[PDB]
RNA sequence: UUAAAGUUGCUGCAGUUAAAAAGCUCGUAGUUGGAUCU
RNA sequence: CAGAUACCGUCGUAGUUCCGACCAUAAACGAUGCCGACCGGCGAUGCGGCGGCGUUAUUCCCAUGACCCGCCGGGCAGCUUCCGGGAAACCAAAGUCUUUGGGUUCCGGGGGGAGUAUGGUUGCAAAGCUGAAACUUAAAGGAAUUGACGGAAGGGCACCACC
């Protein structure tokens, strides 16, 4: 059965941790790469932990991956969940609210807020599950 | 702590906790020194003054050095009444 | 529990001694029936004639013959 | 076991209780 | 050491239960301890539903089930495998096994 | 059925302060017990007490610093010569700095040292440090 | 060499905080050895007081190993106490005279009677308790000596209680127990609250909040 | 508050508050929390009393800002609702991070890369996170924290008496801590508006990823 | 024979599983008993 | 079955059942005496009470009942927790114990010998209650920990296992 070493997971997530610029999608691209920017033995390790290096890189395009993080992508994570509407959901003309809740707001003395409206409360009572 | 002559024979004295007055421990990890920030009354900024509290391990288990705090705080007029 | 009342003190000899009467030793010296199989009868030594020569096997974990005396 | 062995005693207890009567 | 706080018996307040016969083994067990289990499933089983349901003089006729309920003394269920043995601290847990998918 | 008051009311305080707590609720009450609790206040062990009047019998609301280690009561009540004081807080208290035995004598109800000074012996109540 | 990995050792080993009692004041953890080390001195030594093999149980045989029980003392000042586990007995030495250094506590000294010279004996008694062991050291008049077994004998010389009446029920003969026990009792001596700390705390500024700037800097 | 004029809460944001929903707790009630609930109306929900919220998180404010070096206070979200909320806290404030998985024994271990000594540290939920907290114990460490009106309240030191089920209310609590913090550390101001809009601080979620992105 | 023995325990032990709480309740002696009166 | 005067099976006496006289023993077990005080929560339940929108017993008024939401006092229990214990298993009592004293009854003193001998006593009888010693012996024992084993329950692999 085929399956990559620690060795091989951990080399390639280095790699691909630092100089992750410089590769490509390419096997033989990264290959290259490899024989340069680590000092390997051998073959079969070489050419198994680029490959690793290719197969974690086509997984990298898709989103964010457990095991690295790359730089910048803490920036531009910093862009992406930087956003906002043009006006807040918190704003609404109207908000719904419960006798009580009015009640609690009276007691601070914001019982004359006007973009109130009191709701209706549920005549029945049942919060609960049936148990059993 | 002190001889027939007045010195202060000890190694140290230990803190009593704020609430519970019951002493600090040596090594008690669960111990809190709380720093809690004093307002300018005027504009709502900061002096360089605080109050501190101190709460040993014990009343931490219970939860209640949140309640501690509190009424410490508004002993010393850092919460509003009510 | 025990009983600790001022009045109950009777109470507490008593049953105290009948306790220990449950002492092994206690028992063994102030009964005198021990005192009565003793062969010396409480002496410290007593004297004695040869009556023969006996070979005593050791027990179980190691093996001797002890030497010992009908007296 | 001990239920059997209170048993036997009392079976050794009953023959005793037999072989010294009050005729004895 | 005691082994469950309840003593594998559901009593408790009460001085004695009343004795009961075992489905499979006869040997007497007190209501509280043995092992219930109920079982409704229908009279004919899998395959020949499909057969009997074209051989009928009636349409639509649902078949009928059997019910029974069952005591097993201790012994019987694990020989049984209805119930087997699980870890000191997973035993504490009554909840009843997801049958319910 | 409960008697000895003063032991379940030592007990009490004593429990609510192993725990932590600010207050009391101490019943029912005695002069004793109330006496009790003022010789141990006047030292500072304790603090100030509020006793709740009823048409029954008093309850009382103690005030508490955590100064209050162990507080006890020791029964039967035994008498207690002046030259045997000494044994007795040898045996009970911690140290020979402080700790208190509480005595009822002649004179008042009051610490061992007080009746020391008195020149009196009397029954034993209780004591705390 | 020693390399500081914690704000507390950067903080004693570039000479910010003068004595150890700025840390049992806090009660800080002290997660080095060199600390310790650093602050005393020539003042500490220790003694080995039990090496006990333990074996455990293996389809090959008994597979065995070793613990060390280490009591170091600085005559006067402070005790210390620990245990180590190791396949080889050197080793499992020094590492629990590392173990011992670790927790070190301070030892609160009393007057038996009329207050003069300096404290020679315990505040008042204490009760350490340990594992069906029962240690209770009580104040005794100065000059006495230490009454005990030895073990715990050994720890009270260290900790420079040169007088106490011990009383020790239980099973003492096993030895953690009895040591771990007793040492309970000299921890327990600064727990002890009698009227003289009856004042209340002035704070002071935390080691940390107090130099954080110089913190800051490395 | 020190019941001053100036901290006193403007009816804006209690509009924010009422929006978010944050005065909303679960069926369930410590016996703890009971000094900050206001009423249970009908269908199990207890009604959290604001004012006492509004406080707390002035107590909370001040606590943070006593710390010196802004680094020494961690802030830490177990769970999703709240791993954003707590970057941009951070980003602003200046303080330290932990999302997603806290490594446990970052605290207590010198060995570890994940080693910090955080003189404060900063809470999402005490149910959902209780490692960060049982550290607190170990190397004494204050802590605040986030509590809906079913919490345990060991281990935590002031707690903040808010919603922190839904998206929304946890956004608005920690955006309105930054705000706190920072109108308190002199910087922005007490009159004017901030700029950042609480809406930054809510959680994606991936359904309004595709919403939105898909809408462009 | 005394201490060690807090292994006769009043000071001071124990009685779920180690030795051990009577099957259960009633009951005379015995022991013990709420506040309260300068 | 080697052997079964045993487990399996067919037959089947005393007994099992009722009434009237004896017997007084069980792992008669919560293996935890009884009265009392204090000490964290949380949902459930049984019984009585108190209060509360809303459903229902058909359409409106009060009773009353059924659900529903709480509060109070007893109960059988449960879950939960660095309350504290504890040799530990575990225990909100087995907690409030060297910081040792709320009241009281019963009762244990290494293991065997022995709950035997004897006397006394109760019974028609079987037995019950009270109950030794001579001698013998370095352990017997309780919790928990790694092993190894099981004719226990689970998984798992191998053409020196099979298909
Ligand atoms: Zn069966």
């Amino acid at each position: 059965g085929r399956v990559r070493t620690k060795t091989v997971k951990k080399a390639a997530r280095v790699i691909i941790e630092k100089y992750y610029t410089r590769l490509g999608n390419d096997f033989h691209t990264n290959k290259r790469v490899c024989e340069e920017i680590a000092i390997i033995p051998s073959k079969k390790l070489r050419n198994k932990i680029a490959g690793y290096v290719t197969h974690l890189m086509k997984r990298i395009q898709r989103g964010p991956v457990r095991g690295i993080s790359i730089k910048l992508q803490e920036e531009e994570r910093e862009r992406r969940d930087n956003y906002v509407p043009e006006v807040s959901a918190l704003d609404q003309e109207i908000i719904e609210v419960d006798p009580d809740t009015k009640e609690m707001l009276k007691l601070l003395d914001f019982g004359s807020l006007s973009n109130l409206q009191v709701t209706q409360p549920t005549v029945g009572m049942n919060f609960k599950t049936p148990r059993g | 702590m002190q001889n027939d002559a007045g010195e202060f024979v000890d190694l140290y004295v230990p803190r009593k906790c704020s609430a519970s007055n019951r002493i600090i421990g040596a090594k008690d990890h669960a111990s809190i020194q709380m720093n809690v920030a004093e307002v300018d009354k005027v504009t709502g900024r900061f002096n360089g003054q605080f109050k501190t509290y101190a709460i040993c391990g014990a009343i931490r288990r219970m939860g209640e050095s949140d309640d501690s705090i509190l009424r410490l705080a508004k002993a010393d007029g850092i919460v509003s009444k009510n | 529990g025990k009983c600790r009342g001022l009045r109950t003190a009777r109470k507490l000899r008593s049953h105290r001694r009948d306790q220990k009467w449950h002492d092994k030793q206690y028992k063994k010296a102030h009964l005198g029936t021990a005192l009565k199989a003793n062969p010396f009868g409480g002496a410290s030594h007593a004297k004695g004639i040869v009556l023969e020569k006996v070979g005593v096997e050791a027990k179980q974990p190691n093996s001797a013959i002890r030497k010992c005396v009908r007296v | 076991r001990a239920k059997w062995r209170k048993k036997r005693m009392r079976r050794l207890k009953r023959k005793r209780r037999k072989m010294r009567q009050r005729s004895k | 050491t005691k082994k469950r706080r309840n003593n594998g018996r559901a009593k408790k307040g009460r001085g004695h239960v009343q004795p009961i016969r075992c489905t499979n083994c006869a040997r007497c067990v007190p209501k509280d301890k043995a092992i219930k289990k109920f079982v409704i499933r229908n009279i004919v089983e899998a395959a020949a539903v499909r057969d009997i349901s074209e051989a009928s003089v009636f349409d639509a006729y649902v078949l009928p089930k059997l019910y029974v309920k069952l005591h097993y003394c201790v012994s019987c269920a694990i020989h049984s495998k209805v119930v087997r043995n699980r870890s000191r601290e997973a035993r504490k847990d009554r909840t009843p096994p997801p049958r319910f998918r | 059925v409960r008697m000895n008051v003063l032991a379940d009311a030592l007990k009490s305080i004593n429990n609510a302060e192993k725990r932590g707590k600010r207050q009391v609720l101490i019943r029912p009450c005695s002069k004793v017990i109330v006496r009790f609790l003022t010789v141990m206040m006047k030292h500072g062990y304790i603090g100030e007490f509020e006793i709740i009047d009823d048409h029954r019998a008093g309850k009382i609301v103690v005030n508490l610093t955590g100064r209050l280690n162990k507080c006890g009561v020791i029964s039967p009540r035994f008498d207690v010569q002046l030259k045997d004081l000494e044994k007795w807080q040898n045996n009970l208290l911690p140290s020979r700095q402080f700790g208190f035995i509480v005595l009822t004598t002649s004179a008042g109800i009051m610490d061992h040292e007080e009746a020391r000074r008195k020149h009196t012996g009397g029954k034993i109540l209780g004591f705390f440090f | 060499e020693w390399m500081p990995v914690t704000k507390l050792g950067r903080l004693v080993k570039d000479m910010k905080i003068k004595s150890l009692e700025e840390i049992y004041l806090f009660s800080l953890p002290i997660k080095e050895s060199e600390i310790i080390d650093f602050f005393l001195g020539a003042s500490l030594k220790d003694e080995v007081l039990k090496i006990m093999p333990v074996q455990k149980q293996t389809r090959a045989g008994q597979r065995t190993r070793f613990k060390a029980f280490v009591a170091i003392g600085d005559y006067n000042g402070h005790v210390g106490l620990g245990v180590k586990c190791s396949k080889e007995v050197a080793t499992a030495i020094r590492g629990a005279i590392i173990l011992a250094k670790l927790s070190i506590v301070p030892v609160r000294r009393g007057y038996w009677g009329n207050k003069i010279g300096k404290p020679h004996t315990v505040p008042c008694k204490v009760t350490g308790r340990c594992g069906s062991v029962l240690v209770r050291l009580i104040p005794a008049p100065r000059g006495t000596g230490i009454v005990s077994a030895p073990v715990p004998k050994k720890l009270l010389m260290m900790a420079g209680i040169d007088d106490c009446y011990t009383s020790a029920r239980g099973c003492t003969a096993t030895l953690g127990n009895f040591a771990k026990a007793t040492f309970d009792a000299i921890s327990k001596t600064y727990s002890y609250l009698t009227p003289d700390l009856w004042k209340e705390t002035v704070f002071t500024k935390s080691p940390y909040q107090e130099f954080t700037d110089h913190l800051v800097k490395t | 508050s020190g019941a001053l004029d100036v901290l006193q809460m403007k009816e804006e944001d209690v509009l924010k508050f009422l929006a978010a929903g944050t005065h909303l707790g679960g069926t369930n009630l410590d016996f703890q929390m009971e000094q900050y609930i206001y009423k249970r109306k009908s269908d199990g929900i207890y009604i959290i009393n604001l004012k006492r919220t509004w406080e707390k998180l002035l107590l909370a404010a001040r606590a943070i800002v006593a710390i010196e070096n802004p680094a020494d206070v961690s802030v830490i979200s177990s769970r999703n609702t709240g791993q954003r909320a707590v970057l941009k806290f951070a980003a602003a404030t200046g303080a330290t991070p932990i999302a997603g998985r806290f490594t446990p024994g970052t605290f207590t271990n010198q060995i570890q890369a994940a080693f910090r000594e955080p003189r404060l540290l900063v809470v999402t939920d005490p149910r959902a996170d209780h490692q960060p907290l049982t550290e607190a114990s170990y190397v004494n460490l204050p802590t605040i924290a986030l509590c809906n009106t079913d919490s345990p309240l060991r281990y935590v030191d002031i707690a903040i008496p808010c919603n922190n089920k839904g998206a929304h209310s946890v956004g608005l609590m920690w955006w309105m801590l930054a705000r706190e913090v920072l109108r308190m550390r002199g910087t922005i101001s007490r009159e004017h508006p901030w700029e950042v809009m609480p809406d930054l601080y809510f959680y994606r979620d991936p359904e309004e990823i595709e919403k939105e992105e898909q809408a462009a």
